[PDB]
């Protein structure tokens, strides 16, 4: 019933979601996620904010979603997936352009 | 217990060119997640230890295009290409795959320079030290290059032992030098007791051993 | 602006115990790790150990279990650790640290000095000048604990001051030596004065350097 968390999906923003780093976390109870930007804290706020979109019982998708980025938001993103049971991590590289998407 | 193996101790490099650190591990460095938690730090004197790269190969936020780290398993490395003058300091090699995380024994950055001659001055005790009871003689090494140098303390040309401590600088920032005090420690009784007070300095950068001295009282 | 300060340096008699704090800002403290390490000139760099505050939960390096105690004030965003039964072996600079595998951020650091001996406030004496340029300074004799800092004319030299490292004499009390190499046509005009400071007695000593 309870496992450690696994991140089976985090990529580049894509072409119609520009502003987004997708991932997709597994894990039972619901791990806690956490951001690294260049191996720094990524403070939270109104412009760069963890949103769950999809939650299918043990399964969480979601976005790192940024506000009007700019180069200056480009860089190396490391999520951690963290429960009681285990620990997840995966890095992707994030060039945003300067429209939402297509 | 992962054992953290750093090669070599000290690390002599002329600036402008290419320093590389090696770390070896005990054990393997993959955790069951996947990824290898080798990281490097930078402890510059004085201060606690910065992060340069993190997971292998990657540059830590503000940290220059110069440092780059390779490697896998258990073999790794740390290349600073055109290396600094700021680079100067003590770099670490850690692990945090397996608890407990361990860091490597430190690698001392050395930058590479012309043989430079000490420039040797000797140094009376104070009046008002020795009204107290005790002598303190000290012997300055004013910016040599390399760190290998030797003070034989002579009180009336007889060879001192025991007597004495030395202190070394860490490498000068600015013309990458060293420099040396030793201190010479004995009784004001024991001091009234001789007149000549002298320091033998041996060096590469000198042909034959300077000796700076001075006359007990008397100018 | 993340930042860990941590408490100011100890002096504390064997068998004694001590606590270390580490006020942590610029981030949600008890969303991530927090971690200490010692550092030594013999052993290096060592982890004790790991807290998460949010479940109090921990991890130790086992050399350090019953040695440190690790524990978060969480309305309070500080996290301790507690030296037990201290030794020689316990004298070290003690670093927290943070928030992952890597350590990007790290306190200036503690220093604990374990000692029986009292706080000693040092002797400074002149080392006088006796060529183009000439070399003077002055001696910090016989202090307890470390450290003591030394500036050159309140500050206004830097250029030629080498302060040496500390060496403990057989008394077991500390002496330090500052130099500064000035041009000699100056000694005759410009006056030149170490000051020294020792916070573990509250000293400031502005001793003036002259020839002969």
């Amino acid at each position: 019933v309870h496992f450690a968390p696994t991140i089976t999906f985090l990529e580049s923003p894509t072409s119609d979601h520009h502003w987004c780093i997708p991932f997709t976390v597994k894990g039972n109870p619901k791990p806690a996620l956490q951001w690294f930007y260049n191996g720094a804290i990524l403070n939270e706020s109104k412009y760069i904010c963890t949103k769950i979109h999809v939650t299918n019982h043990t399964e969480y998708h979601g976005c790192l979603q940024l506000d009007n980025p700019t180069h200056m938001n480009n860089g190396d993103y490391t999520l951690i997936a963290k429960n009681e049971y285990g620990k997840d991590e995966k890095q992707i590289s994030a060039h945003f352009m300067g429209w939402p998407g297509i | 217990d992962v054992v953290m193996t750093q090669t070599p101790l000290s690390l002599p490099v002329s600036l402008g060119d290419q320093a590389s650190i090696s770390c070896r591990s005990s054990q393997s460095l993959v955790h069951s997640n996947g990824n290898t938690y080798l990281h490097w730090y930078l402890q510059k004197p004085g201060q606690s230890p910065n992060l340069l790269i993190y997971k292998v190969s990657n540059r830590f936020s503000g940290v220059p295009d110069r440092f780059s780290g390779s490697g896998s398993g258990t073999d790794f490395t740390l290349k600073i290409s055109r290396v600094e003058a700021e680079d100067l300091g003590v770099y670490f090699c850690s692990q945090g795959t397996h608890v407990p995380y361990t860091f490597g024994g430190g690698t001392k950055l050395e930058i590479k320079r012309t043989v430079a001659a000490p420039s040797v001055f000797i140094f009376p005790p104070s009046d008002e030290q020795l009204k107290s009871g005790t002598a303190s003689v000290v012997c300055l090494l004013n910016n040599f290059y390399p760190r290998e140098a030797k003070v034989q303390w002579k009180v009336d040309n007889a060879l001192q032992s025991g007597n004495s401590q030395e202190s070394v600088t860490e490498q000068d920032s600015k013309d990458s030098t060293y420099s040396l005090s030793s201190t010479l420690t004995l009784s004001k009784a024991d001091y009234e007791k001789h007149k000549v007070y002298a320091c033998e300095v041996t060096h590469q950068g000198l042909s034959s051993p300077v000796t700076k001295s001075f006359n007990r009282g008397e100018c | 602006q993340v930042q860990l300060q941590q408490s100011g340096a100890e002096l504390v008699r064997p068998g004694a115990s001590v606590t270390l704090s580490c006020k942590a800002s610029g981030y949600t403290f008890t969303d991530y790790e927090m971690h200490w390490v010692k550092q030594t000139p013999v052993h290096g760099l060592e982890w004790i150990g790991t807290i998460d505050p949010e479940t109090a939960g921990t991890a130790y390096n086992q050399k350090f279990k019953g040695k440190a105690i690790l524990t978060a004030g969480k309305s309070s965003s500080t996290a301790y650790m507690e030296l037990r039964s201290l030794t020689s072996e316990d004298s070290a600079v003690y670093y927290c640290t943070g928030v992952t595998t890597w350590f990007a951020y790290w306190g200036q650091g503690t220093l604990v000095t374990v000692s029986a001996a009292s706080t000693k406030g040092p002797s400074v004496f002149p080392l006088a000048p006796s060529g183009g340029t000439a070399a003077l300074g002055c001696l910090v004799k016989d202090y307890f604990p470390e450290p003591v800092t030394v500036s050159w004319n309140s500050g206004a030299l830097t250029s030629g001051v080498h302060t040496f490292p500390a060496v403990l004499q057989s008394s077991g009390l500390y002496s330090l030596s500052s130099v500064v190499t000035v041009p000699s046509s100056s000694l005759g005009t410009q006056t030149y004065i170490c000051n020294v400071n020792h916070k573990p007695s509250n000293t400031k000593v502005d001793k003036k350097v002259e020839p002969k």
